[PDB]
């Protein structure tokens, strides 16, 4: 059993492996979540369609539970093991506390999961950064997200990966109760955003929706085209 | 090379040095002790208007009567956290009673330093925790403030500040305290030594205060009392 | 006297239109009527003023005096009013009697002294002994560019223009609050992105003395003349009035200082640590300000890039958005574009394209047009430079590790 | 030496077991040299004072000086390398020349690392008269019969980079 | 498909396009161009012939009188004299790279003002001896002197008691005040050498140093230590200490010794020989069987790891200085000192700057004071404010110009 101890200080207080780790989710692709009054939106910008690929296993957007969503940005691998473990933790919630997760209990799970990987002896930090957003009991709209560092926070919006600083202060200037107003300027303002970093626009962006009721929700290609001209 | 467990030509650990230096990164932190109880107050150091200030919780409770601020690699310190709570309720079940705050201490204080690499566990500790914690509580001796570096050292003391700005806001401290001081005189005088090592002006959304006392249990103060202290102060 | 000798440049005012047009002919024709004029004065001039009793005998006498081939030797310790040692070309002291043309005070010991050549006797003074490799580091062509050539660069032009161009420009703005002026700014970021087009844009609004160094040249091959020619150029520098120093490709001595076992590798060490010594130690420092451009500033010993020698240190980056298309309108007006090649397009796509490669597409792009016999661009002669100038790149990450 | 220091072998420390062995080949030697051919050993014309930095060689110099009344030769390493071809030559020359002159008395080459570097030499051989200026003191040195008293031992901080011809048989052979 | 280009192609196009007066503006160009060169060339570098002291002050004697000294007075040749044999009236020169000879002593000067070892003026033809020339004293050895006082006293030394405090029990009591060091009899250490970090002041209090020193402060210009002809470093440093033994209380300060000194070895063309020979002649002078006396030695060094052992040993340099970086009270005290020269506004917290600028140098502390009221400028008020400074600490240090961690970057909290 390899016990050796991967990630361990550094003078002035620091932790390499960690920052390393951050990186690795920076040159990921732009991913951006958005709560607003009754409505969560996540949206992604893709590298590229490739004109073979089978969009449908690419998919960067799941749903760990039926009022439970997050988007990521970082290593795949490291992303798909991180949203299974996650899955079963919410059925095994469900089954003992017999309700529904709360997005900040299972942010609360998911970010444990991470804080236990770097500390630990033998393994290598989580290369990935996750948007989980979600619908309480109570119903008010809830977003999260996690670094590989273990720290989670609640937001009102953020974005991860490629592009992401330039387009939190989009979002931090644009950002207002107005553009909260409705639900499509919710969407068109993260559509904006992505296009802020994304160039092409329309084709290289996939965008999901979670309303208070209804399940997740993916957006169809038409209906992506149509909010991108309304914005223009 | 170099192992977490070696000895510097002083007869220093490595990596205890570095994680105490961690600490300074971390947002201020003032604890002040008083007959009356004992109070806390923080720095939440908001990184960006975006986030949602009520999610970064800078002090915590790990039983009614105890209390916690925090400075460091917040992810660490989570851990920290859910022990002394464990260890406060085995106490009351097993002991039916309240354990001390220096108790709670000494047990927080042995899970630090309990690290290694070799024949340790399956999936032991290898670095120590970067946090340093101030407890502070009502027992049966009366107000408590504990202090805990990432030694594994916990010291009571009468008034200290940790973070950033722990050189200063200690003596700023040194200069104000004094043993006969009551609490809302030190609940002021902490909010005076946080506003001005704090960069941003303070305000009522950027801090976390809380206070414990013989009557009452722990208790984190409202937006509205933050802004009536802040208001004279 | 400290003579701020100017670039002696600057004889063309600049026309103000570049389309060729008759109000570039009626400039340039009053370019060239003032420039004949002078000529013709001072011919006539010359000619003109019978002075023809020149040669004010006396200085004819003097002359005499100082018999022919006058030898340069280097003046040493004065011994009396009316005698003093020189020291000649082979080191032989001879002890020779200062006569009277020479004025007693300007001889200094190891001021370069004339003599005669059959008696050795300090006959003038020389206060031009500048070192012929130095002198030869004096722009005396101001090169032709102005701010507005470059574009895109606003904040990282305002920086320098606050601490070249502002100081000795209204230099009561700083005194007001008493701050002194940084000196020293070091232009470091990725190839071919600007760094010296900023360096000849300050060159030409010089008011100033500027020299041009190579970052190399500075090295010598014998054991100390590396750490003097450093010492000539800032002594050149500082004896000239206001002045700035570009040491451009300062990669070359500055590599980090190391325990090192050859001979070379610390003669450039020494000659690095002659210019740290002079740039901030034990002396001053006039108004000479140094300019220093650079590929890597990771590597550059940290010493050379201190908060006290070089300040401001300027990051120019791969140019953005707006900033290529204004490039783009820069680098492409003096060409007669067709009316369905405007450049909105070309920007955009790849994330690495420098100014460098802006300058290469646009005249690959021309030289494609002269293939088809035409000299109006097309949209095809631009996107067929995409193909041909940006390429042999290097690439990223593979797909599918992330998005 | 004119000034003729004051150091005793009390004011020394620890040189003990190689202040005997510096004696007996500065001292007795030269001052009782009849028992040295009572039986017919001679302690070879030379000593070399390796040892780290710092360590107390030239405080045994000075001590085996002050306590000589031989009229100490002092040299220097850096002294001997001269500007003019063959002008250290002349130094190394002179002395050990004025050594015969003036007979009894000791020298002692400090720093000796400098002037004899390992025969490393340059093509060109322009600036190989440092070279020249070592050979020729080891030719002084060779030429030295125990008949003559002028004992000359030296000290050198890097025992390493001394060329390995200076300890070859009868030149600076023991070692302290 | 790419066909050449013909002849008659290449004259078709360059007689097609916009050109109405194009080509007379080619025309007039070049007639500029080739008139700038008629002008200078007319006008060229004169003037220049400087060396003449104007025959005006002493235009009297501007005359005949020079050729009388012209003639007469025949012009001597250096040389020194290695012997004169008593009663015989024969010595021997050395001339100084030409060669020796045997001189005879002109009958105007008398043999007792002549002696050994003094510099005698030889003639050429026959080398006879005339009118002594006075001991050498070196033009790069003597323009070392501070001959000045440089505008830094001790108290714009921030930052640093400890390390002042123990520069001064070196540099300026025991020379200042023999007293203390009698009573006791305690050796005054001699030999400071001060490491630190790139840019700490360690020039700054040598600096002050010299406004004090009230003796002689040689300044070793490093670079000048060295030349190209051999032994020419050795004799420069001879020719140091020569005449350091010539005053009362000398100190020498070494700057940036790093160039001079360095690990010796015989792998790289067998070292820097010459440098090492200079250093190897340096290091016997401060130390070994020749008493130095009431000379002090100052140097500094940005890394001392690379300094020949037998020059980091005691003795040679006994007090050693770290210069750590400022603490807060440090800090504090540097931005006051660099400050009270600023139109800052009264109301500026300096205590809180200084935390905000951790693990800083003074030269940072520097380029922040400036360039805070640089901000200033760029708003064209006066008197510079706090948020001013703040902003050029965010953007001076810390953050400087390079802050990776930014995005979704708040993990110490
Ligand atoms: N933003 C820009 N605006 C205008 N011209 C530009 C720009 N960037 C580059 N250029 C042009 O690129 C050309 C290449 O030379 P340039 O001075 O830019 O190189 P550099 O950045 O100094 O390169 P090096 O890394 O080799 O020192 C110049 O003629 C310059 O005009
Ligand atoms: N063993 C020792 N006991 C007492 N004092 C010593 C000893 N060794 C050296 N010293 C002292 O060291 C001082 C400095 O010179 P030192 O004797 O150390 O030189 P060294 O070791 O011979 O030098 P180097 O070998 O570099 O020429 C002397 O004044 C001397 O008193
Ligand atoms: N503690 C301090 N208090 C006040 N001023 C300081 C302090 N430390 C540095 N400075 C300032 O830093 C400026 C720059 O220092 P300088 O680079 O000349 O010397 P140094 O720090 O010894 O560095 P170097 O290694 O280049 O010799 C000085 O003008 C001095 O006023
Ligand atoms: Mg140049
Ligand atoms: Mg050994
Ligand atoms: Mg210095």
């Amino acid at each position: 059993s390899y016990d050796r101890a991967i990630t361990v200080f550094s003078p002035d207080g620091h932790l390499f492996q960690v920052e390393y780790a951050q990186e690795a989710v920076k040159k990921g692709s732009t991913a951006v979540g958005v709560r607003g009054r009754d409505i969560v939106v996540l949206g992604v910008e893709k590298k590229s369609v490739a004109k073979l690929q089978d969009e449908r296993t690419v998919r960067k957007i799941c749903a760990l539970d039926d009022n439970v969503c997050m988007a990521f940005a970082g290593l795949t691998a490291d992303a798909r093991i991180v949203i299974n473990r996650a899955r079963v933790e919410c059925q095994s919630h469900r089954l003992t506390v017999e309700d529904p997760v709360t997005v900040e209990y299972i942010t609360r799970y998911i970010a444990s999961l991470k804080q236990r990987y770097t500390q630990s002896n033998g393994r290598r930090p989580f290369g990935i950064s996750a948007l989980i957003v979600g619908f309480d009991f109570d119903g008010t709209p809830r977003l999260y997200q996690t670094d590989p560092s273990g720290t989670y926070h609640a937001w009102k919006a953020n974005a991860i990966g490629r592009g992401a600083k330039s387009v939190r202060e989009f979002l931090e200037k644009n950002y207002t109760d107005e553009a909260i107003e409705t639900d499509d300027l919710t969407i068109k303002l993260v559509i904006k955003a992505l296009l802020e970093v994304v160039q092409s626009g329309g084709k290289n962006i996939e965008l999901a929706v979670m309303r208070r009721d209804q399940s997740l929700k993916i957006l169809n290609p038409e209906e992506i085209e149509k909010y991108v001209a309304e914005i223009e | 090379d170099r192992g977490v467990n070696t000895f510097s030509p002083e007869g220093r650990l490595f990596q205890v040095e570095y994680a105490i230096e961690a600490i300074k990164l971390g947002s201020t932190a003032i604890g002040i002790q008083t007959s009356e109880g004992v109070c806390l107050a923080v720095e939440k150091r908001i990184t960006s208007p975006l986030m949602e200030p009520s999610s970064i919780e800078k002090i915590v409770e790990i039983d009614a009567h105890i209390g916690c601020a925090m400075s460091g690699l917040i992810a660490d310190a989570k851990t920290l956290i859910d022990k002394a709570r464990v260890e406060t309720q085995n106490h009351w079940f097993t002991y039916n009673e309240t354990m001390t705050v220096e108790s709670v201490t000494q047990a927080v204080s042995n899970l630090a330093l309990q690290f290694g690499e070799e024949d340790a566990d399956p999936g032991a500790m290898s670095r120590p925790f970067g946090v340093a914690l101030l407890f502070g509580g009502v027992d049966e001796k009366g107000p408590q403030l504990f202090h805990m570096d990432p030694s594994g050292t916990f010291v009571q003391c009468d008034a200290r500040a940790i973070g950033s700005a722990s050189e200063g806001a200690q003596s700023s401290l040194q200069e104000v305290y004094h043993k006969s001081m009551t609490l809302k005189e030190a609940i002021k005088s902490s909010l005076i030594i946080l506003k001005q090592v704090m960069e941003e002006k303070l305000n009522a959304t950027n801090i976390e205060l809380a206070t414990v006392q013989p009557g009452q249990n722990f208790h984190m103060f409202t937006k509205e009392e933050l802004e009536e202290v802040i208001k004279d102060i | 006297k400290k003579t701020k000798g100017p670039d002696a440049a600057s004889k063309l005012p600049l026309v103000t239109p570049h389309t060729q047009c008759r109000l570039k002919l009626l400039k340039l024709e009053r370019i060239k009527d003032y420039l004949l004029m002078e000529e013709e004065f001072i011919r006539n001039q010359e000619q003109m003023k019978p002075l023809e009793e020149k040669q004010e005998e006396e200085r004819s006498k003097v002359d005499d005096l100082r018999g022919t081939p006058m030898s340069v030797g280097t003046l040493e310790e004065i011994i009396d009013d009316n005698h003093a040692i020189v020291s000649t070309s082979v080191g032989s002291e001879h002890y020779v009697s200062i006569l009277s043309f020479v004025d007693k005070d300007l001889l200094e010991p190891g001021c370069s002294v004339l003599l005669n050549h059959k008696v050795h006797a300090v006959i003038g003074v020389l206060m031009d002994d500048t070192d012929p490799l130095v002198t030869v580091m004096k722009v005396e062509k101001a090169p032709q560019e102005t701010y507005a050539d470059i574009g895109g660069l606003d904040n990282q032009i305002q920086e320098i223009k606050e601490s070249v161009e502002l100081p000795l420009t209204h230099p009561e703005y700083y005194e007001e609050m008493g701050i002194k002026p940084p000196k020293g700014v070091i232009l470091y970021g990725p190839p071919g992105t600007g760094k010296t087009l900023l360096a000849k844009a300050v060159a030409n609004q010089t008011s100033a003395t500027f020299l041009r160094v190579v970052g190399s040249e500075l090295i010598q091959k014998y054991l100390g003349d590396g750490p003097k020619l450093v010492r000539e150029l800032f002594r050149v520098a500082e004896e000239h009035a206001p002045s700035i120093v570009f040491i451009d490709e300062i990669d070359a001595i500055g590599t980090k200082r190391y325990d090192s076992n050859s001979g070379g590798e610390r003669e450039i060490q020494r000659t690095m640590l002659e210019l740290l010594n002079q740039l901030d130690g034990f002396d001053s420092r006039g108004d000479v300000k140094v300019i220093m451009a650079t590929n890597r500033i990771e590597t550059l010993d940290p010493a050379l890039i201190r908060p006290g020698r070089i300040d401001r240190k300027i990051e120019f980056p791969l140019p953005d958005e707006k900033t290529k298309k204004r490039i783009f309108q820069i680098h492409t007006s003096r060409m007669t574009l067709a009316d369905d090649v405007t450049l909105d397009d070309l920007i955009m796509a790849k994330d690495d394209l420098s100014g460098a490669d802006i300058k290469a597409i646009c005249t690959e792009a021309g030289l494609m047009a002269l293939r088809e016999r035409r000299m109006k661009v097309t949209n095809e002669d631009f996107k067929k430079s995409k193909e041909n100038v940006l390429y042999k790149k290097q690439e990223g990450t593979p797909e599918g590790l992330y998005l | 030496v004119d000034e003729r220091p004051t150091e005793q072998y009390s004011d020394i420390g620890g040189l003990d077991k190689q202040i005997q062995e510096l004696v007996e080949a500065i001292v007795l030697p030269m001052n009782h040299k009849e028992k040295f051919e009572n039986l017919g050993i001679q302690p070879p014309k030379g000593v070399l004072m390796y040892g780290p930095p710092g360590t107390g060689k030239t405080l045994l110099a000075r001590a085996c000086a002050a306590q000589t009344k031989a009229t100490f030769l002092k040299l220097a390493g850096p002294q001997l390398v001269q500007m003019f071809i063959g002008d250290g030559a002349k130094l190394v020359r002179d002395a050990f020349a004025l050594a015969k002159e003036k007979a009894p008395s000791i020298i002692f080459i400090d720093e000796l690392d400098a002037i004899g570097t390992k025969r490393f030499d340059s093509e060109k051989a322009g600036d190989r008269e440092v070279q020249r200026t070592m050979l020729e003191l080891l030719n002084q040195l060779d030429g030295f019969q125990p008949n003559t008293q002028v004992k000359v031992i030296a000290a050198t901080n890097r025992v390493d980079i001394l060329d390995p011809a200076l300890l070859r048989s009868g030149r600076l052979d023991r070692k302290i | 498909p790419i066909r050449a280009l013909d002849e008659g192609d290449i004259a078709l196009l360059k007689t097609y396009g916009q050109s109405t007066y194009s080509r007379q503006i080619k025309q007039v160009e070049d007639d500029i161009q080739q008139l700038l060169k008629k002008i200078n060339e007319l006008t060229g570098i004169k003037e220049s012939d400087t060396g003449l002291a104007p025959p005006a002050l002493w235009d009297l004697a501007a005359d005949k009188q020079t050729l009388q000294s012209e003639q007469p007075l025949q012009v001597a040749r250096c040389t020194k004299i290695i012997n004169a044999d008593s009663e015989d009236p024969k010595y021997i020169i050395n001339v100084k790279q030409f060669a020796k000879f045997v001189v005879d002593l002109s009958d105007q000067v008398a043999p007792t003002d002549i002696e050994e070892g003094m510099r005698v003026g030889v003639d050429r033809n026959k080398y006879q001896i005339h009118i002594p020339l006075p001991p050498k004293i070196d033009p790069t050895v003597t323009m070392m002197q501070v001959e000045e006082k440089p505008d830094v006293t001790y108290s714009d030394v921030g930052g640093c008691k400890e390390q002042i405090e123990k520069l001064r029990e070196v540099v300026e009591t025991p020379l200042l005040h023999p007293e203390r060091f009698v009573n006791l009899g305690i050796e005054p250490p001699k030999g400071v050498l001060l490491f630190g970090p790139p840019g700490t002041g360690k020039t700054l209090c040598a600096r002050a140093v010299a406004n004090r020193t009230d003796a002689c402060f040689i300044r070793v210009i490093g670079s000048e230590l060295v030349q190209k002809y051999v032994g020419e470093g050795a004799r420069m440093v001879r020719e140091l200490f020569e005449m350091a033994r010539t005053k009362k209380a000398c100190l020498i300060f070494f700057d940036e010794i790093d160039a001079i000194g360095g690990a010796r070895f015989d792998d790289g063309a067998g070292g820097d020989n010459e440098v090492q020979r200079t250093m190897l002649e340096l290091i016997n002078q401060l130390d070994g069987f020749d008493p130095r006396g009431n000379i002090k030695v100052l140097m500094a060094t940005n890394r001392p790891d690379t300094l020949d052992p037998a020059l980091m040993r005691p003795g040679r340099l006994d007090r050693k200085i770290e210069f750590s970086l400022p603490d807060l009270e440090g800090r504090t005290h540097i931005f006051k000192i660099h400050a009270r020269s600023m139109s800052v506004e009264r109301d500026i917290r300096f205590e809180l700057l200084a935390r905000l600028c951790p693990n800083s140098t003074g030269a940072e502390i520097r380029s922040v004071c400036t360039e805070a009221g640089m901000f200033a400028i760029r708003a064209r008020r006066k008197i510079a404010t706090e948020k001013d400074f703040l902003e050029a600490v965010n953007k001076v240090i810390k953050s400087y110009a390079k802050f990776s961690a930014t995005p979704r970057y708040m993990t110490y909290n």
